[PDB]
């Protein structure tokens, strides 16, 4: 999974 | 007062402003300086890479006297460069060149003045030369150089300069080997950063900064007989007729688009009183073809006043950071006299290089390799005259650069429907390399590929050359049935010195130096000899194969391809016959028993590095019969391509899918006669019927089977 | 012993030492693996993305790469071929800043998290 | 490469060609390198491949 | 045939001590007996192409105008740490605007090092 | 060194390369050495090394 802000 | 045209003038240049400004290299200078000034002789000679900067160097020293950054015993001389068309040219009589001989050389013992000697090339005074015209191998300078009396410079490259130690064996201890190191990437950026107010003073176009390192580190791993400091400048200044040629006017993509309406539309005239045959399908195909040609004209000049407007926006808005940076520079940035523009102004100025520069980097995307109105410099601008320069083929994997390199995966998809997780590492791989991400030593693209003898082995092989590169060339077909023997190992790295072919190269090494993005084949690799297989253990894992010439030979960004046969005795009681179902509760895990008892077969038979070597291995399931109604039909797509002359459109309905199989196929050939099983019953019979006049020119041949047996002549309009 | 049939015995007298190098424990994977990142950095030294691994992100990699009969070439294999894939696909639309501090994770779900943080 | 020195027939690589055959500006394989750098680590990497009369060229 | 045969370095530590009021009146820097012996040893052990006098000589050939860079002139490191103080604020001085997120540690790369090399002066 | 004459047609360092060929200057390299030194002890390493080409010379 990516996790941006 | 010597004339020095003889030679060429060397320090007037500096004060003519011809040199001024050179990136010194102190390790290098203090070696012709200590050379110059002992008791003994004076000789100094610049040895190195060919690749290297040799003249540079000592136009480096010139700009070191006028400034004063010399030694005592060093200040006021003249350098003098040779021009060597001078020596024999000007022998119009024989009794007239050897006087210049004692101008010359009097005025090198005695003279006690302003007196440095620079060669260009020695092998033009000693390789070359008649004795009669000039200094040859056979004339003085000889025991003169013993004694510290005459004072030149030399510049010769190493491999040629071998040439002087077998030629006689003497100049070796009257010249000064001085080597000339390689210049270490990370300083040829600090010699090019150097050289920003030159070029952008040069031509005009602005070089941004992420290029300049840019322009080094890719041409190490890529371009290997230049060398780092040509490597480092060349392309800046083929940077230039990239950029001056489109800049400067129109641009090409234009005047490409120009080209088509006048050639493609010239073909309407040509068919006026041709009532002739199937020719004017085209007015079918020209109107609703031109439909598909001028629809891209009126987008292009569109976006070009939009590019355009860019132009507008920043060359206007750059002159203002004149205003607002120079008031501040003398004092009132010790005093900070206006809190009014060095906060609002300013911010606002970086925030179009954050608005409308970044829209320019959004068009870097869309617009990878040309540039319509960009002033920038893109990295990938700078490897596209990579793809200019080296051999590249046309329009591939790195043309389409970051945005077709996910739809690659769906024309790959368009060969073989099986076996997806074969090509799920083969999709990463690309994604790894014309990215722009981790290009390591080892070779990208390396994969194991096992299947019954008829499955598409090497189908997915040429395809990535097909649809890939659309070249069809940097196919590379290695039979490894032909390397059955011990001695072959030699056809590959070339033969040992002395011996039989040892003109040649090897015959895979000097195919990869004509192509080095190319796709490498090993074909049967089950009959192969042992030994050839030593030597794969490190093309694998290593890019270096030394040579004959011991030359260096990358395979980056060269997908090498290992398709071997090594499953007809292990799909041996056909395990996965009818594996039409495809078995998740069971014929999953037969994967699983199968393709680890494979592993076995690879540490049986390849002692089993390989495994440590290769990427990935992939292992081919057999054809079912799903997937043999879609498979089939691709070759009938390709079939109306070679029969268009003919005209016949072959069109098959289901009824004629499961006829073909049901009588050919197994999983033992792997479907491979159920092609010529259409090739041998209704393919042969077309050459009949052309030469009659029945089926000649506008006949839609309906094939179909009803249960009977029969290939039907049942025709349409 | 094989030293003395297969290399002719004089090349046991004229070599000064001979290593022999052991293989690899999992404690000295916690670094080597570590070690690999920071050369990983250097090839995205350019891009400016900080990849930091943590010891929660190594055991997930050790449990699911490594046999020690190979000596830990798949387990390099495992980081290039699996989870520097989209790496690389999420840097070609715009989902990679070029500064981010880049960090891998686990909270033990059998699943991965890559943390994107300014 | 040491892969590359399988053959017996390969040995004269290290060495040069003797006289009278083509290489004399190719002195020979790893001997003009030492001359070019003799401050160098030389690497030998697979042994276990290369013909053991190679190894007779390693002995001196 | 009168065949010269090399002098055997060791009778070349007399031959170049026999020649030394040549060097050291020359240009003026004394030469110590300790760099003589190993000025011989470094022609056996060493250098193989050139032959025997030659290389006892050649180096202290060398040796002679090394030094008379230093003390008739700048000395070593004062001449080189200058100029990379000079090539560095020069490269600035070829930026002196760019855009974020990459220079950024670039220019915390230069001009960090010109309080490390002027202290070092 | 007795490692340069493990080949067959190595038996061109001691007498030269034959005349006609690419070479024949230094016209020996061995028996140039020894013109050179003829009061000498000359050494050959090892002896198991070389072709039995090379076995004829020294018969001689
Ligand atoms: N230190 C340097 N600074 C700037 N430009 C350099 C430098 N060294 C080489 N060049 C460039 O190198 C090009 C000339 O090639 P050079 O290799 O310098 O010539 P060379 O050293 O004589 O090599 P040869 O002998 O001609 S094959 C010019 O474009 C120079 O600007
Ligand atoms: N998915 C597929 N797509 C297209 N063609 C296929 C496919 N599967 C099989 N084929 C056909 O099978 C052939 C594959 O070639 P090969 O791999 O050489 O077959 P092979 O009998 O395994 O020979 P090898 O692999 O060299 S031992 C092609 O010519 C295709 O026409």
């Amino acid at each position: 999974d990516v996790d941006s802000s | 007062l010597y004339i020095e045209q003889f030679g060429s003038n060397m320090n007037e240049k500096v004060r003519n402003g011809k040199l001024q400004g050179i990136y010194g290299r102190d390790e290098e200078i203090r070696a012709i300086i200590e050379s110059l000034l002992r008791y003994n002789k004076n000789s100094p000679v610049l040895v190195g890479n060919p690749g290297t900067g040799k003249t540079t160097i000592v136009e480096g020293l010139v700009y070191r006297i006028e400034k004063g950054d010399v030694p005592k015993e060093l200040q006021g001389y003249t350098v003098i460069s040779l021009n060597f068309r001078k020596f024999t040219s000007g022998t119009s009589y024989r009794g007239e060149f050897e006087t210049r001989m004692k101008n010359i050389i009097k005025e090198l013992k005695n003279k006690k003045n302003k007196i440095i000697l620079f060669v260009d090339e020695i092998h033009l005074l000693l390789g070359a030369g008649k004795a009669e015209g000039g200094t040859d191998a056979a004339n003085l300078l000889k025991p003169v150089l013993s004694k510290g009396e005459i004072k030149l410079i030399g510049a010769t490259t190493i491999a040629e300069y071998r040439k002087f130690i077998e030629s006689c064996s003497a100049f070796e201890r009257r010249f000064e080997k001085i080597l000339v190191e390689p210049p270490s990437v990370d300083m040829t950026v600090k010699i090019l950063r150097s050289l920003k107010s030159k070029y952008e003073n040069f031509y005009g176009i602005n070089i941004t900064d992420k290029a300049l390192v840019a322009a080094a580190k890719i041409s190490d791993r890529f371009i290997k007989d230049r060398y780092l400091p040509d490597k480092a400048i060349d392309l800046l200044n083929k940077a230039c007729s990239f950029l001056q040629v489109q800049l400067s006017g129109k641009p090409r993509i234009i005047d490409v688009t120009e080209r088509d309406i006048e050639r493609l539309s010239y073909e309407i005239s040509t068919l006026e009183k041709d009532v002739d045959k199937v020719s004017k399908k085209k007015y079918n195909k020209l109107i609703k073809e031109f439909e598909e040609k001028k629809e891209q004209l009126k987008k292009y000049y569109e976006e070009y006043v939009i590019t355009g407007e860019r132009l507008k926006r920043k060359k206007e808005i750059e002159k203002k950071l004149n205003d607002l940076k120079e008031l501040t520079q003398n004092y009132v940035y010790s005093n900070k006299e206006p809190p009014i523009e060095l906060q609002n102004s300013l911010k606002e100025a970086q925030q179009k290089y954050l608005e409308l520069y970044k829209e320019t980097v959004a068009y870097v995307e869309a617009k990878t390799h040309n540039a319509m109105n960009v002033d920038a410099v893109y990295q990938e601008h700078v490897s596209y005259i990579y793809l200019r320069d080296s051999g590249m083929p046309l329009g591939s994997l790195s043309f389409e650069s970051s945005k077709g390199a996910l739809k690659l995966y769906n024309s790959l998809s368009k060969s073989i429907i099986g076996n997806e997780d074969i090509i799920k590492s083969l999709s990463d791989a690309v994604v790894k390399a014309a990215t722009g991400m981790k290009d390591p030593e080892k070779p990208i693209g390396t994969f194991l590929f096992l299947g019954p003898t008829g499955v598409g082995k090497t189908e997915l092989a040429k395809t990535l050359a097909i649809e890939l590169f659309n070249s069809k060339d940097n196919l590379i077909r290695v039979n490894m049935s032909e390397f059955t023997e011990a001695h072959s190992v030699s056809k590959i790295t070339g033969s040992p010195p002395g011996y039989v072919g040892f003109s040649d190269s090897g015959q895979l090494t000097e195919a990869v130096r004509e192509k080095p993005h190319s796709v490498v084949l090993f074909d049967e690799l089950e009959k192969a000899h042992a030994d050839v297989f030593k030597v794969l253990l490190q093309i694998l894992g290593d890019g270096y194969i030394n040579d004959n010439h011991r030359r260096n030979i990358d395979f980056s960004n060269t997908i090498i391809i290992m398709t071997s046969n090594l499953g007809a005795e292990l799909f041996k009681k056909k395990l996965f016959f009818d594996a039409d179902n495809s078995g998740t509760p069971e014929y999953k895990r037969v994967m699983e028993d199968v393709r680890l008892s494979l592993i076995k077969k690879c540490k049986k038979v390849f002692k089993p590095e390989f495994v440590n070597r290769i990427d990935k291995i992939g292992v081919f399931e057999p054809l079912n019969k799903k997937n043999l109604h879609k498979i089939v039909a691709l070759r009938f797509k390709k079939l109306e391509k070679r029969l268009e002359e003919k005209n016949i459109q072959v069109s098959v309905s289901e009824k004629a899918i499961d006829y073909i199989i049901d009588q050919s196929y197994d999983p033992e050939l792997g479907a491979r006669p159920t092609l010529i099983f259409i090739e041998s019953v209704i393919m042969t019979k077309f050459a009949i019927m052309y030469l009659k006049k029945e089926l000649v020119d506008d006949m839609d041949v309906f094939v179909d089977y009803n249960s009977k047996a029969k290939n039907l002549v049942i025709n349409l309009s």
